[PDB]
């Protein structure tokens, strides 16, 4: 049974590997989301500091790729920060090469062709992770795409990972069911940070105080990531209505 | 465009005995008209009862001297401490100075 | 580390065997019969296509009989993938001889150069062997009109008349039985797919279940010519022979 | 599997452990050392009377001061002496002197563990290097696939060497002729031998200062072997 | 580069990949050797489930080297390829660097040292191939035979057999064989070959191969017809 | 570090078999069904665009892909190694051919070369066959309309019909019944969104097919005027509304 | 069990079996010591004969005029080492001029020995050995295994039954170290020492080898009649 | 060297080549063989640079020498010429070029017809019923448009060479020695040991 | 089963067994702490002292990468060096390139990705060890920690090896009875405290304490070790409290 230890197919046309890789993106524990408003798109993720040894600044699973391109991570975080350090220095070539910021989609697709060379060469094994990239893309608006260890990506309208993503999958469906539109209708980026975190507390069933959780936000030509003193102003505007 | 040679002066002289023998030379250092020094030793004692002397152009009579030096050392630990011959060592200095045939030592060698 | 997955392709049996030759050659087995006759005015390649569809494009079609140049011609049996590779580099064989010598490449050193290859696959590199099994059919100023055949093992061997693949040993006596020195090639036509049409494991032998190709000094005068049959004179030659 | 350089539980490496027992199915070969000079014998065993005897090449020159026995798998043993050979003339090339016996040696062992995953095993061979220089005299030497290298005054490698060495015990002393020694080897190669030992199935060489090494005619050897029926018969 | 040691040592002290290729050997087709006095003489088995084979064009299974050595071989046909392409080559190299040919003891230990080099490198297995190397020195009119095998030693030989059944044609020479008067002329020769083959062989047809090799180059190979002169009187002698 | 796996991961069993590429066909059975269906006057490939959330944007993944002007492609089994074929059969065409003679290749030997690159993976060391079957559709002057199916092993075959992947058994069944050497563009379009529909469970419309044609040059897609010779490529995708128009008269 | 075929996998436990191996190959080598005082260093070896025949393995190495080690294992693989060390001192002298320390020798033995540990094809060196040394920082030794770990000691032994010279010098600690300018009292603790290790066999005079190197004192190795004076 | 001379008439081709070596301003030798055999019935004739022609017509040698026992088979003087060429072309570009320029003289036992081939050191290779290197062909081209006919048979070829020679000999300012003279035949090559 | 017996492979569960087991190694190793403090860190080590043979002072543990950055580690002592020699030629390499000494995340982050790397083959084996390191930059004082995996985050304080659970306990009370923070000197007091607290699970044999530290103001933001009078300050100070 070595069909199970490396990246070849098994007798019923499975990649064993990939499957458990899949698994080890869940053993953080923790869960984010993604969604698109008209000028931005807002990316949360659950941040969680069990130790009090541990300097809480520094504990993130959110990377700023380029000046435009952000990305969350689902996965432990020696993969997380490896898929990190190649996705930025792909990110500084293309631009060195072709002369133009690379898209938020054309980076997943290249990170997602170095996922698949994993599942297909035996030497590499997949990275336990799944990588989520976010932009405001200058030909295609907001945008999300995400990648997996299969090495499969796909755009999203809104998008949701970690254990219980099926439960905030479902949560977002329902919304866009009834707006019938393929994103947030709201001007500001801080109403649409405010929509994120609430369809999560409704869908997980937990309040959020300003440390529990963890923000990005893309608008055009930046990405960045909020303080926990931002959080916080968004918390307190939820809670008031 | 940069010559990697240089002429340092010095003359060397060797003169063999019945029982004994000498390697003289001269104390002094020089570039075109000017005197780098007064005192710069020339003539070695390399050890196994050998003396040498490369004349000439200095950074290349210091490095092959460096060498045989090492070629001494070597021989002890290769061969059980054995007491290098005047005719062996002059044989290994033939093979040091060849390696460098496209780009040789410039200097004159007496042991 | 990687030791524990080799497989260990190069390697002998107690016996004394490669088996990954052996187990190559037992793929090859399984693989639509290919027939080679050499008569005295020409040579005769005829092959069966395995269970096709009728949404097959057969007149495109190219599995069995392939052209390494004017004078050489080969049938396939085995892994139609692995046989591309080889004839490819067999072609550009060919070219290079041509180039350096002026002259068109002997048929016995092309085929020396692949059964090389071959070989080199059963002795180094850790890679599996390539599964398939050659028929050379050809033409040089020297022999005349030659027959070879070249295994997975690397091993080659001339030939009046041979089979490869499929039933192969109910082929050969049925070969060996008819077959005559004074031979000529329709009657070669004749043997040969009379020898496809008693050993092929399908209901009826038709014509877009074949492959066939000639190499006859029937050109204008003293010179070579190969003809790949066309799925419409396949079907005229079975009429011909006596078969549909 | 498992690695060609590992080792067992015990400490040793397999690998090398197992050449060992190679070179206990290999022919017989015998050194013998003296003041006069060193002798080198060895078991040609030809598997079939057609094999002419004399292309049984076991004893080699490496040097005119040094000379070399085999026993094993004596294929593996070929490009060693190739090495000794080009090592010895070497150092004459840079040194303008003869090559010490013992550094000769250390040269050759030093290519047995250069194996792994260089050659892909040990050498299934052991030899019996013999020599002389002005240093440390008339010297032997038993090289084995493990690196490692004793100096012996007597030695025997091969099928029949627990019982050699056990009669090399009893029979060698510091005040050995040449002769003696000759006599000495052809006396224990006759014990250790299945077929009875003559000038074609046994082969006599020795390493001198003066004459430098020799290989044996079988005439030269037949009278040796003479020679011994006549003294053991004479009590 | 695949570096895999595949022949290595067992806990009894054998490399049974080496081991395993002469048993490759002992598969292929019976040749023989035996020298003269002023000849040598290699004999070679053609085995009859193949017919319809072209003979013509066929590779025969002695090689020459040069003008003055031949290569004779059993085992797989593959792998002598490889082997006679090297030695070839050698010949050549020889001839162009030194400025006389080749000594067949010196290509025999060529060829035995690249056999030999196949044991104890890495990726590669060992030729299953053993060779029967025969000719004459430049300027020399003494008979040469040489033996290979797959582990790499070589061995001279006054006659020699290797391949199938050859346990039982040596047992032949063995008794047939005079070392103090060896076959005198190339008749007693190649009529001691075809004998040596009749022990094993089957029907002396088209199974049986003569190849003569005398002093300066002077190389030949029978014919059926030549070949089956020697089958008929050797039996006619036979039945009394 | 270093690659270490320099031997054959693909190897003959006792029975002949290879496995991997027997296996690898197990995979691309489990795939979503594709068909191609050749016209005399065009070719025709589609396949169903299996979405893996409501929430994903199925626009976004193509599964038809664009090889050359004349040439396109479309899969059944493994998803990312088709994204990688495709870039490699982009690349290949241009490096091997385009650069050379000036002029895109013609669609047997665009074919030859992919399959070439999927035989290498089924022998070269340290790899896995590619887990997809290619269906290949193409024009070219000499050789007109032509559509090939390319397997794991490197084999390749040409069809005048065929489907692979879940139902393929069924729909090259329903293919034999309908096609004849007569079809024109039109009718292959309309036997494709026929055979498709039988293997497909949920929604049937433009959103969720995913269906491209070759036929005429496009002037009108060439992006420049000026030289007569380029009239533009017969490659094209059909939009979502022109599916659904072909999908009232059906 | 499972986990020692190479040396490239940890056990269930965390342990490395090859290198625990290789760690055996030491404990079958023959005893050697090592000790020193503030002026000078000392080293002492039992040396192994294959029979009577045989000459006596030779345990000890000079690797500088100021730096030399005793082996006890694998001899090849103190060769290979040994050798590794006499290019970094010589490195040393002839880039800075300068005299190896100890220490850094110590070190650069550490991280070489690491390489094999960590690494798939390769395997760990199955050697220990003592290294010592007179240096800027006065007198030293060096007790070096091939799991990597190099320790500094006043005195150590290594090799088969070597736990009894080990606790003779636990006890004399106080005594020796004060052994300041006389070498030979400064051997003979050595040799008193190594004695602790000894069943059925004495040191006799091709038995015995000694080092020692100090203050004015180049690393020098005595056999034959020389260490007769000890016995 | 110096001079090579080549002439094919009905049945044979004649290379003549001359003898003379030369080191500094000293003539060494005066009896040199500038020619090798490449195979029974080919001969190749060489000049250009010291050590150069040698060392090339010696590797030539070996490469067909080599084919010879693999195919057990004699190459046609034209494939031969091809090989050479291609050989020649391939060294014009590398790092330091071989400075040789050839006659190959051989007789084609299948077509039974005798082949001259020009080859100069760049690989421009020319069929020609007469040829030469260097300034040969200044003295001796006039003399051969004049005298040369096809049918002409190997006594009258070596009677229109010495012409040739005695007009060298005349007109060159150079002292070559002579010149060593061979017939290529269908029974082989042969030296003339009288010129 | 088999999942454990090479590395790089995932488990059913979607772990790396051979990394887990590395991490056996680091857990019976000694203990090795680090405390942040206001304007710097301090890094502490218990060294078993196996005999009385063993020169006092002389087999220093505490290694320096550049001139401002200290590491400590527990587990297989030669892959601690290992990781620290390339630490330094990362450092080396990013200073010659940028001029500037390298930033501690950033060393951080290379020494991380070298040891995730360490993970991604079946040819290497993981790092038997896990780190404490950090020191002061021009963004001030930063502590580090790293395991076998690869993964490291930023603390307030850090401990490894055998008595990591004691100390840890420890450490946790500093956080909560000195929010406002700790001073430099009292940081070095504390670490020797700790150290012996935590050596009652290493209480066979007898110790050797081994303290250093980087400060902005007692070292001029320069890694240092604490000798002397300090050291013995410290010393005196940790063998008060345990009585
Ligand atoms: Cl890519
Ligand atoms: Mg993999
Ligand atoms: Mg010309």
């Amino acid at each position: 049974g070595y069909d199970r230890h490396i990246t070849i197919f098994s007798p019923e046309g499975r990649l064993y590997q990939v499957e458990y890789a899949f698994k080890a993106t869940n053993q953080t524990n923790i869960n984010s989301l993604a969604v698109r408003g008209k000028d931005c798109t807002v990316v949360i993720s659950q941040k969680k500091v069990p130790d009090k040894l541990l300097d809480p600044t520094t504990v993130s699973y959110i990377f700023c790729i380029s000046r435009t391109i952000g990305m969350v991570v689902n996965g432990p975080i020696p993969d997380a920060r490896n898929a990190a350090l190649r996705a930025k220095a792909e990110a500084a070539e293309f631009r060195y090469k072709y002369g133009y910021d690379m898209p938020c989609d054309v980076l997943a697709k290249r990170m997602a062709n170095l996922s698949q060379i994993y599942t297909q060469r035996a030497y590499m094994r997949p990275l336990g992770v799944i990588l989520t990239f976010v932009s405001v893309d200058e030909e295609l608006g907001p945008s999300i795409y995400k990648t997996d260890p299969a090495g499969y990506y796909v755009g999203y309208k809104a998008t949701a990972t970690g254990p219980k993503q099926q439960e905030i999958t479902t949560n977002l469906e329902n919304h866009f069911k009834k707006s019938k539109i393929d994103h947030i209708n709201e001007e500001s980026w801080e109403k649409v940070v405010e929509f994120a975190i609430t369809h999560m507390i409704d869908a997980l069933g937990t309040e959020f105080s300003k440390n529990d959780l963890e923000v990005g936000v893309a608008t055009k030509d930046k990405f960045f990531t909020l303080s926990a003193e931002n959080i916080e102003e968004r918390l307190v505007a939820i809670a008031e209505q | 465009q940069f010559n990697p040679y240089g002429d340092n002066g010095g003359t060397i002289l060797g003169i063999a005995g019945e029982d004994f023998a000498v390697l003289a030379g001269d104390t002094r250092n020089i570039t075109d008209y000017s005197i780098n020094s007064r005192y710069e030793p020339k003539v070695f004692d390399c050890g196994d009862n050998i003396v040498m002397s490369a004349n000439g152009f200095a950074a290349d009579g210091d490095a092959l001297v460096k060498r045989f030096k090492n070629s001494v050392k070597w021989y002890h630990f290769d061969h059980n401490d054995k007491k290098l011959s005047i005719n062996s060592a002059a044989r290994n200095i033939q093979h040091l100075l060849y390696s460098r045939r496209f780009f040789p030592y410039y200097v004159y060698n007496i042991i | 580390g990687s030791r524990r997955y080799d497989s260990r392709t190069t390697i002998f049996s107690p016996e004394g065997r490669l088996y990954q030759v052996e187990y190559a050659l037992e793929s090859i087995s399984h693989a639509g019969t290919a027939i080679g006759i050499m008569a005295s005015d020409g040579i005769v390649l005829a092959a069966e296509r395995k269970v096709t569809s009728t949404l097959l494009e057969q007149d495109t079609s190219t599995e069995k009989l392939y052209k390494l140049n004017d004078k050489i011609a080969v049938a396939v049996a085995g892994l139609t993938a692995d046989a591309e590779i080889l004839i490819n580099t067999a072609r550009i064989h060919a070219q290079n001889y041509l180039k350096t010598y002026n002259e068109d490449i002997p048929v016995e050193i092309l085929v020396r150069r692949l059964s090389d290859i071959k070989q080199g696959y059963t002795q180094h590199g850790g890679l599996r062997p390539f599964g398939v099994s050659f028929i050379y059919a050809g033409y040089d100023d020297r022999y005349g009109y030659q027959l070879y055949t070249s295994n997975p093992s690397g091993n080659y061997t001339g030939w009046k008349a041979i089979s490869v693949g499929a039933n192969t040993s109910a082929a050969q006596t049925l070969l060996q039985m008819d077959y005559k020195d004074d031979m000529k090639v329709d009657d070669a036509i004749e043997l040969a797919l009379k020898t496809l049409s008693k050993t092929t494991d399908s209901s009826a032998l038709t014509y877009d279940r074949l492959e066939f190709a000639t190499i006859r000094k029937g050109a204008n005068d003293g010179e070579v010519y190969q003809k790949i049959f066309k799925p419409q004179e396949i079907k005229d030659i079975l009429v011909k022979t006596g078969i549909t | 599997d498992r690695g060609v350089s590992t080792f067992s539980p015990e400490g040793r490496l397999f690998q090398v452990e197992y050449s060992l027992e190679a070179i206990k199915l290999g022919s017989t070969a015998i050194g013998i050392a003296t003041k006069e000079g060193v002798v080198l014998g060895v078991e040609k065993r030809a598997t079939s009377p057609l094999l002419e005897s004399d292309s049984i090449e076991k004893i080699v020159e490496i040097d005119r001061h040094i000379g070399c026995a085999m026993s094993g798998l004596t294929a593996d043993a070929r490009s060693m002496i190739e090495h000794a050979r080009t090592a010895a003339v070497t150092h004459n090339l840079y040194y303008d002197e003869d090559i010490n016996v013992e550094s000769l040696t250390q040269s050759v062992c030093d290519l047995a563990l250069r194996f792994g995953e260089l050659m892909s095993r040990p050498f299934g061979v052991a030899l019996l290097i013999a020599g002389h220089d002005a240093d440390d005299g008339y010297q032997l030497f038993h090289a084995e696939p493990s690196g490692t290298f004793y100096r012996y005054n007597a030695k025997a490698i091969g099928s029949g060497s627990e019982g050699a060495q056990a009669e090399l015990l009893n029979e060698w002393h510091s005040s050995l002729t040449l002769k003696e020694a000759e006599l000495l080897v052809l006396k224990i190669l006759k014990q250790v031998m299945e077929e009875k030992l003559d000038e074609n199935n046994a082969q006599l060489s020795c390493i001198t200062k003066q004459d430098g090494f020799k290989i044996y005619d079988n005439e030269k050897t037949a009278e040796l072997i003479k020679e011994l029926k006549e003294k053991e018969a004479a009590e | 580069g695949y570096d895999r040691a595949l022949s290595i040592f067992s806990p009894d002290g054998h490399i049974f990949q080496v081991e395993y290729a002469l048993e490759a050997v002992k598969r292929g087709t019976c040749a023989v050797g035996v020298k003269g006095k002023n000849c040598v003489v290699l004999g070679c088995e053609r085995r009859s489930t193949l017919k319809l084979q072209d003979t013509r064009i066929t590779p025969s299974k002695v090689s020459k080297i040069d003008s003055h050595v031949v290569l004779s071989f059993s085992g797989l046909n593959a792998d002598s390829r490889i082997l006679i392409e090297k030695a070839r080559v050698e010949a050549q190299s020889h001839r162009l660097t030194l400025e006389d040919p080749v000594t067949v003891e010196y290509l025999t230990r060529y060829v035995a040292g690249v056999q030999q080099r196949y044991t104890q490198s890495g990726g590669v297995r060992p030729f299953g191939v053993s060779t029967l190397i025969a000719g004459f020195d430049p300027r020399d009119d003494e008979p040469k035979l040489y033996q290979t095998e797959p582990s790499g030693i070589y061995s001279s030989w006054s006659a020699q057999t290797i391949g199938r059944n050859s346990k039982t044609v040596r047992e032949f020479l063995e008794k047939n064989y005079d070392r103090k008067e060896p076959p005198a002329t190339v008749e007693e020769c190649v009529k001691l070959t075809v004998r040596s083959l009749l022990e094993v062989v089957q029907t002396g047809a088209k199974n049986i191969e003569i190849t003569v090799v005398k002093p300066d180059s002077d190389i030949v190979a029978l014919s059926s017809e030549e070949i089956n002169q020697y089958v008929t009187q050797i039996e006619q002698e036979k039945q009394e | 570090m270093t690659d270490r796996y320099s031997f054959s991961l693909t190897t003959f069993s006792p029975s002949g078999k290879l496995g991997q590429i027997d296996y690898a066909l197990t995979a691309v059975k489990q795939g979503v069904t594709s068909l191609g269906i050749k016209a005399t006057n065009g070719v025709v490939i589609a396949t169903e665009k299996k979405s893996s959330s409501p929430l994903a944007m199925s626009e976004t993944l193509s599964k038809v892909s664009l090889l050359t002007p004349d040439i396109g492609a479309v899969y059944s089994g493994m998803g990312p190694d088709y994204r990688v074929l495709v870039d490699k059969s982009r690349k290949v065409a241009h490096t091997s051919y385009k650069r050379i003679y000036g002029e895109y290749p013609p669609t047997k030997l665009l074919v030859s070369e992919v399959a070439k690159i999927m035989q290498e993976a089924t022998q070269s060391g340290g790899v896995r066959p590619f887990g997809v079957s290619l269906l290949i559709a193409g024009h070219d002057e000499f050789n007109g309309f032509s559509l090939y199916q390319v397997d794991p092993s490197g084999s390749y075959f040409p069809w005048k019909a065929t489907a692979i992947g879940k139902g393929s058994v069924a729909a090259k069944t329903f293919l034999e019944k309908r096609w004849n050497d007569e079809l024109e563009l039109e009718d292959a379009i309309h036997i494709a969104l026929l055979t498709l529909k039988e293997s497909v469970e949920g929604e049937f419309n433009g959103d969720t097919i995913e269906l491209a044609i070759i036929g005429d040059e496009n002037p009108d897609l060439l992006g420049y005027t000026g030289i007569p010779t380029d009239k533009g490529p017969r490659f094209r995708k059909l939009t979502s509304q022109e599916i659904n128009d072909r999908l009232e008269a059906l | 069990n499972n986990y020692d075929g190479d040396t490239v996998t940890f056990s269930p436990t965390g342990r490395l079996f090859q290198v625990e191996y290789a760690l055996e190959a030491i404990k079958q080598g023959s005893v050697t010591v090592g000790l020193r005082s503030n002026t000078h260093a000392v080293l002492v070896a039992l040396k192994r004969n294959a029979d009577e025949l045989s000459s006596y393995q030779k345990k000890i190495i000079k690797c500088d005029e100021h730096m030399g080690l005793s082996l006890a294992g694998l001899a090849p693989d103190a060769r290979v080492l040994s050798n590794y060390l006499r290019q970094q001192c010589n490195y040393s002298s002839l880039v800075f001029n300068r005299k190896l320390a100890v220490e850094r020798a110590g070190h650069l033995l550490c991280d070489k020995a690491q390489k094999n540990t960590q690494s798939y094809g390769g395997r760990p060196y199955g050697v220990g050995l003592l290294i010592i040394g007179y240096d800027k920082s006065g007198a030293h030794l060096l007790e070096f295994q091939p799991s990597g770990n190099v320790t500094e000691l006043y005195g150590t032994a290594i090799g088969a039954r070597s736990q009894g010279a080990k606790t003779y010098l636990e006890r004399t600690l106080d005594t020796f170290i004060k052994i300041d300018g006389n070498p030979d009292e400064l051997i003979k603790a050595g040799v008193e020492a190594i004695s602790q290790s000894l069943r059925d066999e004495s040191l006799t005079v091709d038995n015995l080898s000694i080092a020692i190197v100090g203050k004015d004192t180049p690393f020098t190795i005595y056999d034959g009649e020389a260490v007769a004076k000890y016995i | 060297m110096d001079i090579i001379l080549g002439i094919r008439v009905q049945d044979s081709v004649i290379l003549a080549s001359s003898k003379a070596v030369t080191r500094g301003i000293s003539v060494l030798k005066d009896s040199d063989d500038k020619t090798r055999q490449l195979s029974p019935h080919t001969l190749m004739s060489f000049a250009g640079e010291a050590g150069d022609t040698v060392q090339f017509a010696e590797y030539i040698q070996a490469n067909i020498q080599l084919y010879s026992i693999r195919e057990d088979y004699e190459l046609s003087p034209q494939a031969v010429s091809s090989f050479v060429r291609q050989e020649l072309a391939k060294s014009i570009r590398s790092r330091r070029p071989y400075q040789v320029n050839v006659l190959i003289g051989g007789y084609d036992k299948k077509k039974n017809k005798p082949e001259l081939y020009q080859i100069d050191y760049l690989g421009t290779k020319v069929e020609l019923p007469y040829g030469a290197h260097g300034y040969s062909g200044f003295y001796t081209f006039s003399l051969l448009d004049h005298h040369y006919r096809p049918d002409m048979t190997t006594e009258e070829g070596l009677d229109l060479l010495k012409l040739c020679v005695q007009e060298l000999e005349k007109r060159m300012p150079m002292d070559f020695k002579g010149v060593i003279v061979k017939i290529v035949d269908k029974d082989g090559i042969r030296q003339v040991d009288d010129f | 089963t088999g999942y454990d017996l090479s590395n790089s492979v995932f488990s059913p569960d979607g772990r790396n067994f051979q990394v887990e087991y590395a991490v056996k190694a680091v857990e019976n190793g000694t203990t090795s702490i680090g405390i942040k403090c206001n304007d710097g860190v301090v890094f502490a080590v218990e060294k078993l002292i196996t005999s009385k043979l063993l020169v006092p002072q002389k087999n220093v543990k505490i290694q320096v990468v550049d001139r401002h950055i200290g590491c400590v580690y527990s587990g297989l002592i030669p892959d601690g060096r290992h990781l620290v020699n390339r630490g330094r030629e990362e450092a080396a390499s990013f200073k010659k390139l940028y001029k500037t000494p390298i930033p501690i995340p950033a060393f951080a982050d290379r020494l991380g990705q070298y040891v995730q790397a360490h993970t991604l083959y079946n040819s290497v084996r993981p790092f038997g060890v896990s780190t404490i390191f950090g020191g002061v930059d021009k963004n001030g004082a930063h502590l580090y920690m790293l395991e076998p995996s690869g993964s490291y985050w930023g603390y307030k304080g850090a401990a490894t090896g055998k008595g990591r659970q004691s100390a840890k306990a420890e450490l946790e009370k500093l956080v909560d009875h000195h929010p406002e923070g700790l001073s430099a000197r009292e940081a070095v007091k504390q670490a020797a405290k700790i150290i012996y607290l935590a050596h009652e699970d290493n209480k066979e044999k007898d110790f050797e304490l081994e303290i250093s530290w980087c400060s902005l103001s007692e070292t001029n933001g320069l890694h240092k070790f604490v000798k002397g009078d300090l050291l013995q300050e410290a010393i005196d100070f940790a063998q008060k409290e345990i009585n």
